């Protein structure tokens, strides 16, 4: 359940996310009819005095049975065209992403671990 | 004699018939697949079929932190940390896409809920993925692991020190001053343990179920 | 049928310059086959993807789901996900940067993954 | 020098709590001020 | 520097032989990529770094050429 | 077998190789110094020979060839 002004963690190898900054990134917009963002939802991120698109891959809110609940809200940065900003992901990613309506093949390619 | 929690009925105004009907289906699945005995705190490995992919299975290993539900809806939640990222999954025992349940290590802990492990140090939740099963002895009683974990800085997910939770597996002396402990005790509600109308005696119900389950065997 | 043999021949016909085919062990619950194809130009990439989807629709039938085309927004990387195969098409410059062959071949020994590290700190100092 | 400046920073009481988002969850790390601690130490050295 | 400098030569030989048998993929591309890896890394290396580098190559060989088909 | 055929056949395959410069592709052309080839370079040179001529040359003596005539002689006496 990510909302406007939520603080999120960039699970990626991109320099933009990796480099330490005095402020953690905050969500600015949720691309949904509702304002709530769940796994598989794009959002608009404010990073280092800049705006970038990003994708939610995990959160701390309970879901339906037999699905993984994480300890932090994890996000991945996405370019305007939709190509991933980073080249690697190390943290486990849920397998529900494969079938959900949307474009997730590109992110799945870069992710090693699936839980 | 270990009677699984789900078999015990909850109190209420429901008819007994609804429970008899549910039990018959529960026993039938147990013949097809065996459900091992375990308690909160034991480490388990569960194998389940993956729906998205075609005929490919999955395995998850973690410590059981909670047992809930009644009848065919019973659940259990087990936890582990992978690459320094904590994950929990809630499993239903009677879900038909569970291939096997393996008790890697059977043991009992001081409390019947370990949800406070979220606030403990990471080491107390990590378990080796490839750890092999340990031996068990039939002519014994289940072991009770008495470890007391250490906590991270005070801001926590819940106020575990407060008397309602009744936590007995945290080293409070290290994390809290004696002044704070007295501050917590203002929420005690001492009278609850001594009023005889809030107690649900299930000894007879437990006994009757035992023979019927054994008799059906 | 629309199998690995058919797909590679189809790619061969349409003149894919560089082709890599990687099998996937069951331990990873993603797909049986991973295929990466290089492409000269964006116009060429669109033609290659459209023909394969057209061919797949013709041969498949009965209870076989339809397949989406992804990456049309992007001008250089296109990927199509079939039931048991995954095909990625991109230009040479895009392919080398992401270096997808390395990761799947060397599952846990990839050089880029090794560069990433872990984080711990007692205090902000 | 880090340990002594930490004590002087605590002795000066100039500390800032920051919240760090980690894979295990957010934790409130404490950041003292080296600069303020150093300034107080210099005053004591200059004073008798 | 390596575990043995004969293993590096022996390891390189096996990779080329396995590539000869590669069927579906463009064998030429695989051969060129292997040479580039064998060229860039081994010119400059250290005991600890070299051991891991050759170790990763060793697993690549011992896993059906890392799944290449 | 034809020794002259072996010589030119070895010469032809070596000529096909691009990295080596055929400035002096004599029958006694050295590899470490005349052509500047490293341990990796010789192995592929051996493969360029084994591609159609040989196919059973071990590395133990392949590295010792160091010149077309030696390999010309070596393949000649093993077949
Ligand atoms: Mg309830
Ligand atoms: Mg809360």
């Amino acid at each position: 359940a990510v909302q406007k002004m939520t603080r999120v963690r960039v699970v990626d190898n991109s320099a933009l996310g990796s480099t330490p900054y005095h402020r953690p990134p905050r969500c600015i917009h949720v691309y949904n009819k509702s304002g709530v963002g769940k796994v598989g939802d794009q959002i608009l991120l404010a990073i280092r005095g800049q705006k970038k698109k990003a994708l939610i891959v995990g959160h701390r809110m309970p879901g339906s049975r037999m699905t993984p609940k994480f300890d932090s809200n994890n996000v991945v940065l996405i370019e305007d065209n939709g190509n991933p900003v980073g080249t690697r992901i190390k943290i486990p990613i849920p397998t529900s992403l494969r079938r959900r309506e949307g474009e997730y093949s590109k992110v799945l390619a870069i992710a090693q671990n699936f839980v | 004699r270990f009677l699984s929690p789900e078999f015990i009925p909850p109190r209420g105004r429901t008819n007994p018939l609804k429970f008899k009907i549910e039990r018959k289906d529960m026993l039938d699945r147990r013949k097809v697949l065996p459900i091992p005995e375990f308690y909160v705190g034991s480490i388990l490995r569960v194998t389940t079929a993956d729906p998205y992919a075609s005929g490919k299975t999955s395995q998850f290993l973690g410590i059981c932190i909670k047992r809930s539900g009644n009848g065919l809806g019973a659940t259990f939640t087990l936890r582990n940390t992978i690459e320094g990222q904590g994950v929990e999954i809630c499993f239903e025992l009677y879900n038909p896409r569970i291939q096997e349940i393996q008790v890697v290590k059977l043991e009992k802990r001081l409390d019947d809920n370990l949800l406070y492990l979220r606030d403990a140090l990471p080491e107390y939740s990590t378990f080796d993925v490839n750890m092999k099963p340990v031996p068990q002895e039939a002519c014994q009683e289940v072991p009770v692991n008495k470890l007391k974990v250490k906590m991270k800085p005070k801001p926590w997910s819940k106020r575990w020190e407060r008397p309602n939770f009744n936590i007995k597996g945290i080293r409070f002396d290290l994390a809290l001053t004696e002044e704070q402990m007295k501050e917590a005790q203002k929420w005690n509600k001492p009278w609850i343990e001594f009023d005889m109308m809030r107690e649900y005696d299930t000894s007879k119900i437990e006994a009757a179920l035992w023979e019927e389950i054994e008799a059906s065997k | 049928k629309f199998d690995i043999d058919m797909l590679v021949s189809l790619l061969r016909q349409e003149n894919a310059r560089d082709i890599c085919v990687i099998q996937v062990p069951p331990e990873m619950r993603y797909t049986d086959y991973f295929v990466i194809g290089s492409g000269t130009s964006t116009r060429h990439l669109h033609a290659m993807v459209h023909y394969l989807v057209k061919m797949y629709k013709h041969l498949k039938c009965r209870s076989d789901p339809y397949v989406k085309i992804e990456g049309k927004d992007a001008d250089d990387w296109l990927c199509v996900d079939f039931g048991s195969m995954v095909i990625h098409l991109m230009l040479p410059e895009t392919r080398e940067t992401y270096e997808l062959e390395k990761l799947w071949t060397l599952r846990s020994f990839d050089d880029q993954l090794a560069q990433i590290a872990a984080e711990t700190l007692p205090e902000d100092f | 020098i880090e340990w002594v400046l930490k004590n002087v920073a605590i002795k000066l009481r100039k500390t800032r709590k920051v919240k760090v988002l980690t894979g295990t969850g957010n934790v409130n790390v404490i950041q003292p001020d080296y600069a303020m601690a150093a300034r107080d130490f210099l005053r004591t050295f200059r004073s008798g | 520097a390596p575990w043995s400098r004969e293993a590096v030569l022996c390891l390189y030989r096996a990779l080329l032989r396995q590539g000869r048998e590669l069927r579906y993929t463009d064998r030429d591309f695989y051969f060129a990529s292997i040479r580039r890896e064998f060229r860039k890394n081994q010119k400059l290396e250290n005991l600890e770094a070299r051991e891991k580098q050759l170790e990763k190559g060793l697993v690549f060989l011992h896993s059906k050429l890392g799944g290449l088909i | 077998l034809t020794l002259d055929g072996i010589k030119d056949r070895v010469l032809y395959v070596l000529k096909l190789y691009d990295k080596i410069d055929p400035e002096k592709l004599s029958v006694n052309s050295h590899f470490m110094k005349d052509l500047g080839l490293d341990s990796l370079d010789q192995v592929e040179i051996i493969m360029a020979m084994e591609d159609e001529f040989g196919f059973e040359i071990p590395d133990i003596d392949a590295e010792k060839l160091m010149c077309p005539q030696e390999i010309v002689d070596y393949i000649a006496d093993k077949k």
